[PDB]
């Protein structure tokens, strides 16, 4: 017959009428024969029954026919087949209860899965379904889970389990930890200083994990650098970094690398990586700097760009005078005689401009 | 800190006398009305809890004191019905709550209320400059100012060193005396000493003043003779430093 | 003698038939977990129905229970001394006042006047302190666990307490029914029958 | 394993405030008000304790102005109603020509103020009836106790009668010596 | 009545100073406090514990192992001590505080220089011909008197002057007399003029 459906935790109340609106005799009965709750005059008698002080009901509505039977803070155990007899009525009703848990409760991080679990009574044939927070929608089963978390996905979820016709409410919030980042590109001079920091997801905490970069160059492979800290509390505090290009922490995020000049061998990529007291460390973003040499000795004028420098891109130079005199795409940049004045030496691509800098000519003596 | 005003005050032989208690910053949940009579000791006259029946310790004059206390602030101690027999200090305290709130009192207000405005009199003031005696023998020298004349003892005696006051070497006696160790209604009179270098009063530059602050009344007591209008004021006598004979 | 009592202080603030109400309360707590060893006091503080600060013994300052109470929070903790009293609670006021009732409210205690009648037996104990009580049928010397009832604790304000225990069953000519009852008012485990 | 509660509430606009020590559920004094004295609910505590009087009011006084405060806090947010709940019932089991007394349950309400009727057949009579102030409930809603006393007649009906707001108009409870 | 102690007591300055307060028996839960009074002002705080001791500036406090008695210290006297102390009870079975009957505490100021005498001052409004002053003399000694009755006499007290750090007991003796002359007052120390 009826049913009525309640997640485990909370407080369901299956009604129980007789047509004749009196305060009247009546009991409640669990699926094999056992009394629960039941009235003797005004008294009210608690059974038998595993419920116990679990259970009530409300005697301010036993006036009129209305003979209600209330569970607090269910389990998945009390489902069950419930009767209720009052002036010779058998009117039935049966509860299933479910809950939901996360594997883990501490907030997960960018790219890392989410398995959420559903827990059924015996004698249940239950689905799931998620509305995420960007309104995306996963499908589930038994039990769901969804891998490699976005960003644009961290915030409160709803979850739906379908039984018999009626819904059943899930609310679980997330809001991943993370970085802003994940391309950080600074392109400078040869005596130019070079530095950056990095974004997150901004909570307080305390005793938070640690974290270091791992350099990449050009020049001399087998990059190593280890460029290590300890990030707690919002304490930096240098963790022992390398001694190659002689840099400073910034202690107390936000994260500010320093460098004292950048020049032409600590062209390179590198990727940043950062993890937590929450394990699951993976979160990373990664770090781009490219130089470029304008020195010109004697009668050569030689130029030239180091660092990944995506090679689609045009390295020219120009002067405002005639256009161009030599431009292709690639690191250098080469012309003999040194007509006098102050070029413009170009770096950029049919994108806006980056890294400009020139120098003199004087002619002779 | 709570204030109690007025601080002096005088009126007929009867007469509504209004007292008032403010607790400048906390609010006062509770107000505790304390009266003490000449060197006896602090008695414990009424509570008022905040908009509430006063509770009056056992031993009172019931109806003859009366307490406003109005919101958490501003409360009414006011005594109609004036007595000579009543004339003593009041002092109130105000709490920041109940049981174990710590009791914060205040300056507490001395009234004296005769049978008419006719004893009432201003302070005679004048100086005494010291003996070259004194100073021959202790090479210092000591000043006495002498106020008498007046009613009621309320008066406060300070010193001006070079029109600036002084706390040092300043001994005034402690309470005003009677000069009728008999009569009901008496004149006071008090006596203050400041005492310096001998030479520092030798020298005639100096500026040596004394001062005496009585609070009398105001302009709404009703004056009949003809004499002086004795009001609060500032009487003083001097003299400058004076030179070797 | 000397009963003893607490105290609580204003906020930030001052102020000034269907008329809409409200309600202020202020409920200073105690917890003895077996007499005067582990103690827990509580002094909670309430609008309506509401808990907004609160001070746990186990806390050592006060707390705040909704950020509807945030400001009372910071404002007590600022104050030197109180927090050096309501942190001698335990010591000062529950320890205290419990020593006084240890007599009367604690080591209280008075019999349980039994009755029994059928409406289906019933069992009605009456009167009786504490209401810490065991009542259990008996059909011949045999318990009967099944088919029982309990309207479980009653209470009536006076101290007294109460319980209707029912028993369920069909007799035959000559059986003997029990209803028992043990409280510690008792040296003996009082009895009742029917037939 | 024990509990010692010393409750207190101020009440706006009807102005009443009630001090008490709920020991266990059951009170053990509340100090009245208009007396401004201690009174006990139950006499035997009599000579032991002896708690203050005006000490109560102080209290109290301060409730009130917490109460000013933490209604400025809410911008002025009522209370919102809550009904009681009723049964009556017999302190021992009723038998015939006994003495006994009837005892109304009120409970689970707030605020706590409520009107009580003893009657008979609709006899609005009151013989030495009795009425325990409001104790206070885990919720914070409020309890309280009206006694009765009197003989079980076959023919009398006796009711019980509790207006509250919470309740749109009057409840009445009744019992009958079955 | 609440706690009892001694009327009047007296010290000497710079000296230690025990306060003896014995109370009865007080309640369990009651605080002592200790509250005094400058010779004309409201009273003002001291110092207060339920049980075992404490101190704090301007005083210490003993209470005794079974709370009957208590004890104020005043380590370091000074002239500023001398008032009424007040000990009283006040905590979770009093609301009220109930001021004692009181200790009167005198502290003796020390003259450095024993050399007594009596000055006839000379009059500046030449007003009164009165003056005959009495200064610097051992705090032994007590004034006077009365007991002429047209005669002005007053209390010894102490005057310090703080740049020389000097303190002195300077009495004063005036009147509006024919007769009324310096020596002629009712008891002194020997050395004169």
């Amino acid at each position: 017959k009826k049913v009525v459906l309640g997640k485990k935790g909370d407080t369901v109340e299956l009604t129980c009428t007789a047509s004749q609106k009196k305060s009247i005799q009546f009991h409640w009965k669990n699926s094999n024969q056992i009394k629960i709750l039941g009235n003797y005059g005004s008294f009210l008698w608690k059974g038998p029954s595993k419920l116990n002080d679990r259970a009530d009901s409300r005697r301010s509505l036993w006036d009129q026919g209305n003979f209600p039977l209330i569970i607090k803070n269910l389990k998945i155990e009390d489902s069950d087949t419930y009767i209720c007899e009052v002036e010779d009525q058998k009117e039935e009703v049966q509860l299933l209860v479910f809950g939901l848990t996360a594997n883990s409760d501490t907030h997960l991080l960018q790219g890392q899965s989410l398995t959420l679990t559903l827990e059924s009574p015996p004698g249940s044939s239950p689905s799931v379904q998620c509305r995420s927070p960007r309104g995306k929608n996963i499908q589930g089963g038994k039990t769901l889970s969804v891998s490699q978390l976005e960003l644009q996905d961290s915030g409160t979820w709803t979850c739906t389990v379908l039984q018999n016709q009626k819904k059943v409410e899930f609310k679980i919030d997330i809001v991943v930890l993370a970085f802003q980042k994940a391309s950080s590109i600074v392109y400078k001079k040869e005596g130019e200083q070079v530095e950056f920091s990095f974004p997150l997801a901004f909570t307080v905490e305390k005793l938070t994990g640690s974290g270091e970069l791992w350099w990449q160059a050009e020049r001399a492979s087998s990059s190593k650098s280890w460029i290590t800290f300890d990030l707690k509390n919002k304490e930096v505090s240098v963790k022992r970094v390398t001694q190659d290009p002689k840099l400073q922490m910034g202690k107390k995020l936000p994260l500010h690398l320093t460098l004292p000049q950048a020049l032409p061998q600590y062209a390179g990529s590198g990727n940043l990586t950062l993890a937590l007291e929450a394990k699951t460390g993976k979160l990373h973003q990664e770090v781009n700097l490219v130089v470029m040499r304008a020195t010109q000795l004697q009668k050569n004028l030689t130029c030239e760009v180091w660092g990944p420098t995506s090679p689609k891109l045009m390295l020219s130079l120009k002067l405002e005078n005639k256009e161009a005199k030599v431009s292709k795409r690639e690191k250098a940049v080469w012309v003999l005689n040194p007509e006098a004045g102050m070029w413009q030496c170009l770096l950029s691509d049919s994108g806006q401009v980056l890294l400009e800098s020139n120098i003199k000519v004087l002619p002779a003596a | 800190v709570v204030s109690q005003h007025p601080s002096w005050v005088i009126a007929k032989s009867g007469t509504s006398v209004k007292i008032e208690c403010r607790s400048l910053d906390f609010q006062a949940t509770t107000m505790f009305w304390y009266r003490q009579f000449p060197k006896q000791s602090l008695m414990l006259m009424a509570t008022s809890n905040e908009g509430s029946k006063a509770t009056y310790e056992q031993g009172v004059e019931k109806d003859k004191f009366l307490i406003n206390h109005a919101s958490l602030t501003l409360s009414t101690l006011t005594v109609t019905s004036a007595h000579p027999e009543d004339s003593s200090f009041y002092i109130c305290s105000a709490r920041g709550g109940s049981y174990n709130s710590p009791l914060h009192f205040g300056n507490g207000t001395r009234l004296t209320v005769t049978e008419d405005l006719k004893n009432v009199f201003p302070p005679e003031v004048a100086v005494f400059e010291p003996s070259e005696a004194e100073i021959s023998h202790t090479q210092k020298a000591t000043l006495v100012c002498l106020a008498t004349g007046f009613y009621p003892d309320h008066v406060e005696l300070s010193w001006w060193v070079n029109g600036k006051e002084v706390h040092s070497g300043v001994s005034t006696d402690p309470q005003p005396l009677k000069e009728q160790p008999a009569l009901n209604d008496s004149r006071y009179s008090l006596s203050s000493r400041l005492r310096v270098s001998a030479t520092f009063w030798q020298n005639p530059r100096n500026h040596f003043r004394c001062q005496v602050q009585f609070y009398g009344l105001s302009e709404n007591d009703e004056w009949t003779q003809d004499r002086a209008k004795p009001v609060t004021q500032i009487v003083s006598a001097e003299a400058w430093g004076r030179a070797d004979c | 003698f000397s009963w003893g009592a607490e105290g609580q202080r204003p906020g930030f603030g001052s102020g000034g038939d269907t008329r809409p109400r409200f309600l202020e309360q202020v409920k200073h707590e105690c917890h003895f977990f077996n007499g005067t060893e582990r103690v827990r006091f509580l002094d909670r503080y309430f609008y309506h129905q509401e808990e907004y600060v609160r001070f746990d013994s186990d806390v050592g300052e006060y707390r705040a229970v909704t950020e509807l109470g945030r400001p009372d929070a910071e404002y007590w903790n600022s104050q030197k001394d109180l927090l050096e009293q309501k942190r001698a609670a335990v010591d000062t006021y529950c320890r205290h006042n419990y020593g006084v009732g240890e007599s009367f409210t604690v080591q209280r205690r008075v019999y349980p006047e039994v009755t029994v009648y059928p409406a289906l037996l019933v069992c009605s104990v009456n009167g009786f302190y504490p209401g810490s009580i065991e009542v259990r049928w008996f059909r011949n010397g045999q318990e009967e666990k099944t088919g029982v009832v309990s309207t479980g604790l009653i209470q009536n304000g006076d101290w007294t307490f109460q319980t209707l225990v029912m028993l369920e069953t069909v007799p035959r000519s000559g059986e003997v029914y029990t209803c028992q009852v043990e409280h510690p008012s008792l040296t003996s485990p009082l009895t009742v029958e029917w037939r | 394993e024990h509990v010692i509660i010393q409750a207190e509430f101020y009440l706006n606009p009807d102005q009443s405030g009630e001090f008490m020590f709920d020991f266990d559920g059951d009170e053990i004094f509340h100090v009245d008000m208009a007396k401004k004295e201690t009174v006990w609910r139950l006499e035997e505590f009599g000579r032991f304790a002896s708690f203050e009087a005006q000490g109560a009011l102080a209290n109290i006084a301060v409730d009130k102005a917490n109460l000013e405060i933490m209604t400025k806090r809410s911008n002025y947010t009522p209370i919102t109603n809550v009904p009681p709940e009723v049964t009556v019932l017999t302190n021992s089991p009723v038998e015939l020509r006994e003495p006994n007394v009837l005892i109304c349950f009120i409970d689970k309400f707030t605020p706590p103020v409520v009107n009580v009727t003893w009657l008979r057949n609709g006899k609005p009579v009151t013989t030495g009836v009795s009425e325990t102030v409001f104790l206070p409930r885990e919720d914070h809603l409020f309890r309280k106790f009206h006694y009765l006393p009197f003989l079980p007649s076959t023919e009398d009906v006796y009711d019980c009668r509790v207006e509250h707001w919470g309740l749109d108009e009057p409840l009445l409870k009744h019992w009958e010596f079955d | 009545a609440k706690t009892t102690q001694p009327n009047s007591m007296e010290s000497n300055e710079e000296e230690p100073v025990h306060l003896p307060c014995n109370h009865s028996t007080i309640s369990g839960t009651d605080y002592i406090h200790w509250y005094r009074q400058l010779p004309s002002q409201g009273p003002e705080y001291v110092i207060h514990g339920l049980t075992s001791n404490v101190n704090n500036r301007m005083a210490s406090l003993a209470i005794a192992e079974d709370r009957k008695s208590s004890t104020l210290i005043l380590h370091r006297a000074t002239l500023r001590d001398a008032a009424v102390y007040y000990c009283t009870v006040y905590g979770g079975a009093t609301n009220k505080l109930i001021f004692g009957t009181g200790t009167l505490l005198a502290v003796q100021p020390n003259i450095q220089n024993p050399d007594p005498a009596v000055y006839q001052l000379r009059d500046s409004k030449s007003s009164d011909k009165s003056v005959c002053l009495f200064t610097d003399f051992d705090s032994q000694t007590n004034v006077s008197q009365s007991k002429d009755s047209d005669v002005y006499i007053t209390d010894k007290t102490v005057l310090d002057m703080r740049s020389m750090d000097f303190k002195s007991n300077s009495a004063v003796a005036w009147s509006n007399k024919s007769d009324f002359a310096c020596a002629n007052n009712s008891i002194i120390p020997e050395d004169t003029f």
